[PDB]
RNA sequence: AGAGACCGAUAGCGCACAAGUAGAGUGAUCGAAAGAUGAAAAGCACUUUGAAAAGAGGGUUAAAUAGCACGUGAAAUUGUU
RNA sequence: GCGUGAGCCCGGGUCGAACGGCCUCUAGUGCAGAUCUUGGUGGUAGUAGCAAAUACUUCAAUGAGAACUUGAAGGACCGAAG
């Protein structure tokens, strides 16, 4: 439809997105932000093993009254979690992605995950019973995933600012002293 | 000609279960014979022995 | 598969409970596809089937215990918590 | 660089049985009375997963019957139990060995060592 | 039946819609919310990934920055850069 | 850009069918408050919490996925004012 980067040109890249799932938004949040950057063997491994409960996922701005664990620390950290629900859906949109990278015949050796957002999504209606004959909200907030998947090159070596530098609009009298300079000097 | 992608999927659910079931009784077999080899084989008595 | 049904079939078929009846789980793929009680009472005949016994309750010592008692050997002064004319009413004697 | 070679004599060595006695007494010591007979059983997957290194444990329903012969709070101070390490012929596995445990049966456990089970 | 220096979907009758309807109360009675794709459905053939829902291609149209959560799409609040 | 000010005018992007300047007439004509009315949304917060009624375990089958689906084998409860 319409992703939210539109720099990147459809036909060297590849793109995939899902919408309404039933995921907590503030976990996969935390998630995504995670993986943003790395390497898509790397990204998958390290995903998968979260869900096998050997790393943890350190959590940033939705870490309120959180529980600690020694994981964390590589990050710096002390707060981390396993959000297992949300690295499964997660695996599928990768997947799919890959699946895509294949089908449109870039080379999937080396790629990058370029683009990576969540967004919340319309919320749905349930009750709860609390006292004295009253009624609260019981409400769940789903997302939006998507990403962007590009080629890797990194390799700027090189530049002409520097060169591009002239001197335009000169004093007389500063003209001067750089013209007896060059005769003093050559 | 197939209604489209689904029916195959359909028939494939079937074809699947029958040919994974088929592989691993062929796996079965194969070891069969293998550990038959290895336990008629006399050089692996002589060489613990030793 | 989903046994449920011929479970109550069975169960009404041999006259007993649910908790009594025994299928031999090596052919309950060929037992799902029953669906009537004819093809049950087909089944029970073919020994595929069967209703379990009942559960052991003897009264060796109870009746062991009366013999013991007709001797006079469990009839102290610390066996009993009801009257004399609780246990034998005068009532009764004089009648 | 050996790792490899030692693995391949495994090849031929991974089919083996061994006997072995576990002391659940010493390891069920405090544990609450309503939770004994069920954490025995994980005890003993753990154990054997320790001996034989390969994260996948069959039970022998007759062991089920060992183990909770006497109820919840009645677990035997010592069992006498038949370790064998055999291949996983399934295409679709993740490690390619597991281990199928069950009940050597004796009158009592006391005074026997470990040995290697030879057919 | 004919008209207005009247109102223009939180306004105008409670009702521009299957409104005295749905719903609450034993009962007398109380009583809502809800209009707009496009000139014409021409409402996405088929390929591929996926358990499915869905995605990417590829198609119709002047426009899909109009895709049956459909004209225009502001603020509170949120994501990436 | 203009005016002390309420405000007016232009450039760029989005959009798709009606709209302004000047002089008179007319009014349901200018909002931050009223524990204002209706609708929508935050921090608190991935927090409080999901703790009465004794209790579960092994193998196999179905299935993309099984503590709370099914079969068998154990262990238990209700204990005739059930
Ligand atoms: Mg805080
Ligand atoms: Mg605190
Ligand atoms: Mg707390
Ligand atoms: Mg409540
Ligand atoms: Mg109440
Ligand atoms: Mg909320
Ligand atoms: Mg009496
Ligand atoms: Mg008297
Ligand atoms: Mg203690
Ligand atoms: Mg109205
Ligand atoms: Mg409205
Ligand atoms: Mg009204
Ligand atoms: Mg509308
Ligand atoms: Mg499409
Ligand atoms: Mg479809
Ligand atoms: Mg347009
Ligand atoms: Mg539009
Ligand atoms: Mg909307
Ligand atoms: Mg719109
Ligand atoms: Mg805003
Ligand atoms: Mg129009
Ligand atoms: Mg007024
Ligand atoms: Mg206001
Ligand atoms: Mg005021
Ligand atoms: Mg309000
Ligand atoms: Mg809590
Ligand atoms: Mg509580
Ligand atoms: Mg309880
Ligand atoms: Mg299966
Ligand atoms: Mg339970
Ligand atoms: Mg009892
Ligand atoms: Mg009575």
């Amino acid at each position: 439809v319409r992703y939210a980067a539109t720099e990147i040109a459809p036909t060297k890249s590849a793109r995939a997105r899902g919408s309404y799932l039933r995921v907590s938004f503030k976990n996969t949040r935390e998630t995504a932000q995670a993986i943003n950057g790395w390497k898509l063997q790397r990204a998958l491994t390290f995903l998968q093993n979260v869900i096998d409960k050997k790393e943890a996922v350190p959590m940033r701005r939705y870490a309120g009254s959180t529980g600690r664990t020694a994981q964390g620390k590589q990050w710096g950290v002390s707060r981390a979690r396993w959000p297992v629900k949300s690295a499964q859906f997660l695996i599928g949109l990768l997947k799919n992605a890959e699946a895509n990278a294949d089908a449109k015949g870039l080379d999937t050796g080396n790629l990058i995950i370029k683009h990576i957002q969540v967004n919340q999504a319309p919320k749905q209606r349930r009750r709860t019973y609390r006292a004295h004959g009253r009624i609260n909200p019981y409400m769940s907030n789903p997302c939006h995933i998507e990403l962007i998947l590009t080629e890797a090159e990194e390799t700027v070596q090189k530049s002409e600012a520097v060169v591009r530098d002239v001197e335009s609009h000169l004093s007389s009298r500063q003209r001067g002293v750089r013209i007896r300079r060059a005769l003093t000097a050559a | 000609d197939n209604e489209n992608r689904d029916q195959k999927r359909h028939m494939e659910r079937k074809n699947a279960n029958a040919r994974k079931k088929k592989k691993a009784e062929d796996n079965a077999r194969l070891r069969k014979l293998v550990e038959e080899a290895q336990a008629g084989d006399e050089r692996i008595k002589r060489f613990r022995q030793e | 598969v989903n046994l449920r049904t011929q479970k109550r079939l069975a169960a009404s078929v041999l006259g007993c409970g649910e908790g009594k009846v025994w299928l031999d789980p090596n052919e309950v793929s060929e037992i799902s596809n029953a669906n009537s009680r004819q093809s049950i009472r087909k089944l029970v005949a073919d020994g595929l089937i069967i209703k379990k016994p009942v559960t052991m309750h003897s009264r060796s010592r109870a009746r062991e215990l009366n013999l013991a008692r007709r001797i006079g050997r469990h009839r102290g002064f610390g066996k009993r918590k009801g009257t004399a004319d609780a246990r034998m009413p005068q009532q009764v004697l004089w009648m | 660089m050996s790792s490899t070679q030692k693995k391949q004599r495994s090849a031929i060595a991974d089919v083996v049985a061994r006997e072995y006695t576990i002391h659940l007494h010493k390891r069920l010591h405090g544990v609450t009375f309503k939770k004994r007979a069920p954490r025995a059983i994980k005890e003993i997957k753990k154990f054997a997963q320790k001996a034989m290194g390969t994260s996948d444990v069959r039970l022998d329903p007759q062991l089920n019957k060992k183990v909770w012969e006497q109820g919840i709070k009645g677990v035997p101070f010592r069992i006498r139990v038949r370790i064998s390490r055999r291949r996983n012929d399934e295409e679709g596995a993740k490690e390619k060995l597991y281990s199928y445990v069950q009940a050597v049966n004796v009158k009592n456990p006391k005074g026997l060592l470990t040995s290697v089970v030879e057919e």
